[PDB]
């Protein structure tokens, strides 16, 4: 075993007893895991193993995401927080300084998000519909990163709408494009092109476009900058 | 019904029932909700077939959730009597699973890709 | 023209430039802020906003939300709304900071501590207890039995014949509790428990001719401490059963219909949750508990258990050994269905489930 | 009697621990932060027994059992910023039944020790001189 820093703040890799390499984050709440993930101690510091198959952000990293705009003390608005798998990892990355506002409109699921956000001062859960930022306007601030993973046909439009509400100028947006929930009939690759055009036809400046394959089928993630 | 996530056109529904029958003959299938459940839990199934006329809906409602966790694709057919009678039974079945396609490999791979398209993807 | 802001922080007025013309800070009170946010959803302005629109006397005001407009027109002002306005952004750009400036919190440290707990409480507003209670019930059960076995062994130094004369632990305990010395037993005090004429006499004669030990009052009260604890625990148990029944009918009515509150809860406790119970095949639900038995069979290919915690179902443990397997299989089957209608929202169908089950049982028994 | 007494004492010891373990797991649904803050089982139980809800907690009522200045503040702050669940009075009193049982057992234990000491000195004084009443018994 060995753990060491990567190009990106508070994100680390492990050399393993066998010789595999897995991503991990520095555990903000030591002894405690959110999904079933492995806890690893090295030189008396505890890391949480970041499974790429579950977290699209880890997936994006392993698919060579240039620069990660989520770091120490970053303010992120996180649309589609779901059960808290990925958002827990951005909690770790961001540390007590930065803040993460987790928007999620499915109660059956915010149920389990609560448990994550109780243990974590970083995370401000919100049972609200991301199509109406008016209904959480009164709790959030402006932000550096708009991380958007929402299952919706008009997911791109929703994201833009939130952006002009809460995204700082020169802030970054990580937008997960879910082809099969925008249209199961269309070709995933046509969809990626047309949704990126929406961002450009607003004024987002496409920085990097990644295809999340192995890890996520018919998905892509866009990193771009709001102007 | 509310446990039905997406829409299956009848051409597909028929190609599903066909895929199953060839799988009884040449491969290995599992028939019944409890046996389908175990097949997902154990990660043996390549395709899960669920009926749209189950009569307390909730009997199979857990399969979509279970299938997504283990990332096994699922499909619907309209009649439970039709799926069971496909299965080599003379009684109904609420859900079934294909574990080994056999001489339905090509037939199954087209199905697991059509349900991808009418789901989003690319 | 005044641009008006509503936030957890309070109500702020801004000019078109983005300068705070005037503000009214909210009280740092979870209860009241939560309610006003919930109220703001329907269009209802903050009470800090009402006060602010009085201090400043603006002719044309513009708000964030379109639902507020008609409410503030009814209050006397000419009003419009701008969605993602430059001002609403200007406000939020400085939102880490202006919490301190308008003295909503002394520092950043506990603006966020508060905001965190507001968000926690605000979403909270928009089965685990069933599990804990039944677990505590199984602890109490276990303790009652341990203490009662201890007490009988203990109190039998003084009055050994009473042990085989009182089958029931609660009754035994009541005797050691109420009387003390064996020579303090009396007829009417015993008639009061429910003891029939004949038994009272057998107990009293047993105490008279007793070959037990003559013992101090210090010694007896020592034993009596355990007796009173036993009795306490029996009340706590019955209290916990009723509490449990209430929660179990609320959280899992279909399952409760089938196996009762306790055994339903017990099944929740082994599964971990209701949603986990629902995801189980019947062949699992049938053997929950009995894991030592199961994995022994799975490792060696021997005979598996017929039933796990399900054994407790009256129909099973009373039935002959060859019927048990089938009754278990049938119960587990229905339980899985019960769990799924319970978990995935479905309203009570436990009656037909019971009827279906009792039919299957009646058939099994006619062989 | 010396033997029986210590055997019951050992049962009580065992039970205190079982219930306290349960109580903490149970009561932590409502007020999770209190578990790592109070080491002592008897103290923990006293708090749930006297209060239930965490919004019933007061500098006054907590001083009235001898918790020190600094600790009372950490408890109350933890109760204020608690990520616990909001829960009915029916739910809390269920828990409080256990808390009171735990408190009852502690008293019964202390009574049994004194009784045991009495008999043990009488029946085997030299042994008791060496290892104490309990271990002697």
């Amino acid at each position: 075993i060995t753990v060491k820093q990567t190009n990106m703040e508070n994100i680390y890799e492990c050399e393993f007893n066998d010789g595999s390499f897995r991503l991990c984050t520095r555990n903000l709440v030591p002894n405690f895991n959110v999904y079933g993930e492995r806890l690893i101690k090295y030189e008396g510091v505890e890391y949480r193993e970041w499974n790429a198959f579950r977290s699209k952000l880890a997936g994006a990293i392993l698919k060579g995401l240039k620069t990660n705009p989520i770091r120490k003390g970053t303010k992120v608005l996180y649309l589609g927080a779901a059960s808290g798998t990925t958002i827990s990892h951005v909690s770790d990355i961001i540390e007590l300084n930065g803040k993460a506002y987790g928007v999620e409109f499915s109660p059956r699921v915010v149920r389990e998000l609560l448990l994550v956000a109780q243990r974590r001062p970083n995370i401000f859960p919100l049972l609200a519909d991301a199509r109406f930022p008016q209904s959480y306007k009164s709790v959030v601030e402006n932000v550096d990163v708009l991380y958007v993973d929402i299952a919706q046909p008009d997911q791109t439009d929703i994201a833009i709408y939130n952006a002009k509400f809460f995204l700082k100028v020169n802030g970054d947006m990580l937008l997960v494009i879910k082809a099969r929930s925008i249209d199961v009939t269309k070709d995933p690759k046509e969809i990626y092109k047309t949704e990126v055009e929406k961002l450009e036809n607003s004024n987002f400046e496409t920085i990097q476009i990644i295809n999340l394959d192995p890890y996520d089928k018919d998905h892509a993630i866009v990193l771009s900058k709001y102007k | 019904a509310s446990y039905v996530k997406f829409e299956v056109p009848q051409d597909l529904a028929d190609k599903v029932l066909e895929a199953v029958r060839k799988a009884k003959e040449s491969g290995k299938i599992k028939k019944g909700t409890n046996e389908t459940t175990k097949a997902v839990e154990r990660g043996q199934a390549k395709l899960v077939i669920i009926a749209e006329d189950v009569q307390p809906e909730e009997i199979v409602a857990h399969l979509p959730l279970l299938c997504d966790e283990k990332k096994i694709p699922y499909v619907y057919v309209s009649s439970k009597k039709a799926l069971g009678e496909a299965c080599g039974l003379q009684v109904a079945t609420a859900s079934a699973a294909i574990l080994e396609p056999g001489e339905a490999k090509d037939l199954v791979d087209e199905i697991i890709k059509r349900v991808n398209e009418i789901k989003g993807k690319t | 023209k005044i641009y008006l802001i509503e936030h957890v922080i309070g109500a702020v007025a801004y000019d078109e430039n983005g300068n705070i013309v005037d503000y009214i800070t909210n009280p740092r009170d979870l209860g009241k802020i939560t309610e006003e946010l919930l109220n703001n959803e329907k269009g209802i302005p903050f009470s800090a906003t009402v006060e602010l629109l009085k201090k400043v006397n603006p002719q044309e005001v513009v708000v964030e939300n379109e639902a507020e407009v008609p409410k503030l027109q009814a209050l006397g002002y000419r009003v419009s709304y701008e969605p993602y306005s430059k001002v609403s952004r200007i406000f939020r750009e400085s939102l880490p900071k202006v919490a301190i400036d308008i003295k909503f919190a002394s520092n950043e440290e506990d603006y966020y501590n508060f905001l965190h707990e507001l968000s926690l409480e605000y979403t909270r507003r928009k089965d685990l207890l069933a599990i804990q209670a039944v677990r505590a019930m199984d602890d109490i059960d276990k303790t009652i039995n341990l203490f009662s076995e201890r007490l009988r062994e203990w109190y039998s130094i003084h009055f050994p014949e009473l042990d085989k004369l009182i089958e029931d632990h609660e009754e035994y305990a009541t005797i050691v509790s109420r009387f003390g010395d064996r020579g303090f037993l009396t007829i009417d005090s015993l008639k009061e428990l429910g003891f029939n004429e004949q038994r009272i006499n057998r107990i009293l004669d047993a105490a008279k001719k007793s070959i037990g030990a003559d013992i101090s009052e210090d010694d007896l009260s020592a034993m009596r401490m355990i007796a009173n604890t036993i009795l306490d625990l029996y009340n706590i148990r019955r209290n916990l059963n009723n509490y449990l029944e209430g929660v179990m009918k609320e959280v899992a009515p279909n399952v409760t219909a089938l196996v009762g509150p306790a055994l339903g809860a017990r099944l929740l406790s082994i599964a971990g949750s209701l949603d986990e119970l629902a995801k189980m095949p019947a062949s699992t639900i049938q053997v929950l508990g009995a894991e030592k038995a199961l994995f022994r069979a799975l490792r060696s290919g021997g005979r598996p258990p017929k039933h796990g915690i399900i054994f407790q179902y009256p129909a099973i443990h009373t039935s002959p050994r060859w019927q048990r397997g089938k009754i278990a299989r049938a119960l587990a089957a229905k339980l899985a269905i019960a769990a799924r209608v319970d978990a995935f929202s479905g309203r009570f169908i436990g009656d037909q489930l019971n009827e279906q089950l009792k039919k299957r049982i009646d058939e099994i028994k006619e062989k």
